[PDB]
């Protein structure tokens, strides 16, 4: 059961700094030598760092050449990743990725860190009313949810109804805004028969940050 | 200098007198409290066909003819159960003595009182020091000596460095045939030098970049040592060429490491998805675009800043190939693993390193044996040659 | 510095289609190449390495072959849980780095989207921005990308939709871009509508809502 536990990552200023580790276990960490990885949010993921299993042999990709450290404590069983002078275009999910200790490939990968840049503080997030009205609103084509907009950081679980459905609500992913702010507006259509039956009201909570946000808005038809 | 108990002063010229298949020797000295009446033999067959000496430098290379009618080897007289080593030279003179228990080693004096010109032996106790297929039974090992131990423990001669050099390999392969892995015939699985890499001078390098001869330390140039697993991986990675037809690729080093150590080998193990130790299991880096093969070694022969006598440093370079053979330190709970130092004292394979405490110092625990025979196990069918020599 | 592509950079398929990935280097790797196959929200997982090898744990379905500059990566059957998005990595220089991602999702019958905008709240009259999100519901395939832009509006960046991920059960589509309005434009844009473009459509449906007006 190789387990690659990963610590630290999150909301921080462009120039600071960052110490997430590898909490690896379950195989003789002296031997194996490791990789750092990072993804993108939504796009390709691309190597990082590589280190020989000593700690002799160390070089990084072209993008942190003189930005990133990689030190290993084999004696604590861990493997450090301190990088400093972070960028905004450093916002991407790390990865801790074992080396192959035979070949050159890698087998066992860590869960990541999403280790998000930003001068901007954790806001609560708001929601503005994609309410239903007679002029808004054509035939059996129905539209409701929570207009997330200005909030930061991520990720935000979508619940429904207290959560009581987890299917078939489509949860887009967040969108950037303009401000630099996420932003997500989860919708499903239900038939116009029961737009002002069934009560629709959305939910959306924080993890990181422990906000939750609850918007109610009375099923009016406005003008 | 002076720490341990006997070290009575001999002269080679003035005690001994040298009197004599192929040559033979009936050399005497009178060392400590000892006429010393010995019988060595030598002959050109002790060497191997393939056993090339080179001695490299910046692009440069050489090869040294050995002298085959200097190492001798035979035994005291009277005392047929006794085995004696031994290399004598017009002044080079490397004697090891084992009889009744007690051994007597012999060096040049020039190694310890930091005059190179002095010309003097000296005789010691190890005792008083203060502190089952055949054909398949040989290791062909290779042997690197840096540009440290070439300049202080070979006074800048190529043929000193390699005297001793083949000495203490010797002395590690006689404690190592003696030892029966299983506790029955499974006896004589030992090594044997199949090249030897003297590096002269310090290699020049780009600024930053790394190598195991240069003339500085990785972790910091304030300190005059590597560190331990730094150097060792180093050296894995700068030997990788040289070190794929060999089975073991032992270097020979003088930096005084941190907090006591001497040497530190990667540890082997009989499982074919391990590499490093016996065979020259194959590990790919990406950092070099080669091959790292990690049957590698270290033996450093310089503690707390002087230079230490050839008891310890064959000591410190068995417990490194027994690292290199599958072994572990020896768990200090148990008494029978590691007793104390009334019965018999510490065996070899201990986290610390001791020298000539007492007599089993040299004798490899069962709880350490068991491991060196399950790795022997399995990489004797992969890598081991013939002994090709007597 | 190697650089790595692959190709298709997102193909479609049923469950017993032969699936192929090309994935070609700017070099000749001797033999060092290995792919990667990661489900959306889970680590990636390694399949195959040495171009030519399967890891101990894949199912014996997937086939790597191709050695010097072409490298290709080949699953005889498509099983239902083998839809995730693939990623090939060179393994032989120093800047390792891994391929731009293949994605497989589920080939299905043509479908047929339908067409909604929502306008700004009138809370968000008040708020001072004017936000407007479309809606595209059950729709295939996600390869049809509409940029609408209203009477000549500089529409980059904010104009960014947002397009849900290919379930393996639901296989819908959902898709809703993002429309940022200004409060002076109110005035000068008296004109609001939408665009779609969608290979079962036989015509672009400009569903328009203005104040009033539809
Ligand atoms: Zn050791």
């Amino acid at each position: 059961e190789v387990q690659l536990l990963e610590s630290g990552g999150g909301l921080v200023q462009p120039g600071g700094s960052l110490r997430l580790s590898c909490a690896a276990s379950g195989f003789t960490f002296s031997s194996y030598p490791m990789n750092w990885v990072r993804q993108a949010p939504g796009k390709g993921l691309e190597w990082v760092s590589y280190i020989s299993p000593f700690g002799g042999m160390t070089d990084y990709a072209t993008s942190v050449k003189g930005r990133f450290t990689i030190s290993r404590d084999n004696s604590k069983n861990t493997l450090y990743l301190q990088m400093n002078s972070l960028r905004a275009e450093d916002t991407a999910v790390y990865y801790c990725a074992r080396d192959a200790m035979r070949g050159a490939e890698v087998d066992y990968w860590g869960q990541g860190t999403l280790v998000t840049v930003s001068s901007a503080s954790t806001k609560g997030p708001s929601v503005f009313p994609l309410a239903p009205s007679s002029k808004s609103t054509s035939g059996g084509t129905a539209a409701l949810g929570c207009l997330v907009k200005d909030y930061f950081p991520e990720p935000v679980t979508v619940s429904w109804n207290s959560g009581a459905l987890t299917s078939g609500v489509h949860t887009f992913p967040a969108v950037l805004q303009s401000s630099g702010l996420y932003s997500l507006s989860s919708v499903v259509t239900v038939p116009s028969s029961s737009l002002g039956t069934q009560t629709y009201i959305c939910n959306v909570n924080h993890k990181p940050s422990n906000t939750k946000v609850d918007k109610r808005v009375e099923p009016k038809s406005c003008l | 200098d002076s720490l341990l108990s006997d070290y009575d002063i001999l002269s080679l010229s003035n005690i001994q007198q040298h009197s004599v298949t192929h040559v033979e020797t009936l050399l005497t000295f009178s060392a400590l409290k000892r006429h010393f009446k010995l019988y060595l033999t030598s002959s050109t067959e002790r060497f191997s066909q393939n056993f090339k000496v080179v001695v490299v430098d910046g692009k440069n290379e050489s090869e040294y003819t050995v002298k085959w009618q200097d190492f001798f080897t035979g035994h005291v007289v009277g005392e047929p159960d006794s085995r004696v080593l031994a290399h004598i030279r017009d002044d080079d003179v490397i004697i090891r003595i084992n009889t009744d228990g007690a051994e007597y080693n012999i060096e040049p004096l020039w190694r310890f009182v930091n005059d190179t010109k002095d010309k003097r032996m000296l005789v010691y106790k190890s005792e008083d020091i203060k502190q089952p297929d055949p054909m398949k039974n040989t290791c062909k090992l290779l042997v690197v000596a840096d540009h440290r131990f070439y300049r202080y423990m070979g006074r800048g001669e190529e043929s000193t460095t390699t005297n001793y050099l083949i000495e203490l390999i010797d002395r590690v392969d006689d404690i190592y045939r003696n030892t029966s892995w299983d506790n029955a015939g499974f006896k004589g699985y030992g090594i044997q030098i199949e090249q030897i890499r003297i590096l002269k001078s310090p290699q020049e390098v780009k600024p930053g970049e790394k190598h195991y001869n240069m003339a500085k330390s990785y972790p910091n140039e304030e300190k005059d040592a590597w560190d331990v697993k730094m150097l060792l991986e180093q050296f894995s990675f700068d030997i990788a060429e040289e070190a794929s037809k060999v089975c073991l690729a032992h270097l020979f080093t003088y930096q005084d490491f941190d907090m006591g150590t001497l040497g530190l080998a990667y540890v082997g193990s009989p499982r074919a998805n391990s590499h490093g130790g016996v065979c020259p299991k194959a590990y790919y880096s990406p950092v070099g675009k080669k091959n790292i093969y990690l049957n590698s070694g270290l033996t450093s022969t310089k503690n707390y800043g002087k230079t230490i006598l050839t008891k310890e440093a064959d000591l410190v370079t068995t417990h490194e190939l027994g690292h290199n053979f599958g072994a572990e330190h020896d768990p200090d709970g148990l008494a029978e693993c590691a007793p104390n130092e009334d019965q018999g004292g510490k065996y070899v394979m201990y986290p610390i390193a001791v020298s000539g405490d007492h007599e089993n110092n040299k004798m490899f625990s069962n709880c350490s044996k068991q491991s060196i025979y399950k790795t022997i196990e399995s990489k004797a069918q992969e890598c081991f040659q013939e002994r090709s020599n007597k | 510095d190697i650089q790595m592509t692959q190709s298709p950079s997102s193909l479609s398929a049923s469950v017993g289609d032969r699936v192929t990935i090309t994935c070609r280097s700017s070099q000749s790797i001797p033999s060092y190449l290995n792919w990667y196959q990661q489900k959306p929200g889970k680590a990636p997982k390694l399949l195959i390495y040495a171009a030519s090898r399967l890891q101990s744990g894949v199912p014996s379905r997937f086939s790597g072959s191709g050695s010097g500059t072409d490298f290709t990566l080949t699953i005889s059957s498509l099983q239902p849980e083998d839809f995730a998005t693939y990623y090939c990595q060179q393994s032989y220089s120093t800047p390792l780095t891994f391929g731009g991602g293949t994605k497989v999702e589920i080939k299905r019958t043509v479908a047929a989207p339908s067409v909604f905008i929502f306008p700004p709240s009138d809370e968000q009259l008040k708020s001072g921005t004017a936000s407007v999100v479309c809606l595209l519901n059950n729709f295939y395939p996600r390869e049809a990308k509409v940029q609408w832009k209203v009477d000549n509006a500089l529409q980059s960046g904010n104009s960014q939709e947002s397009v849900t991920e290919q379930d393996s059960k639901d296989s819908t589509y959902s898709l809703s871009s993002t429309l940022t309005l200004s409060k002076a434009d109110y005035e000068k844009h008296k004109v609001y509508a939408c665009e779609v473009t969608h290979q079962g459509l036989s015509s672009p449906v400009t569903k328009s809502f203005n104040r009033g007006e539809c």
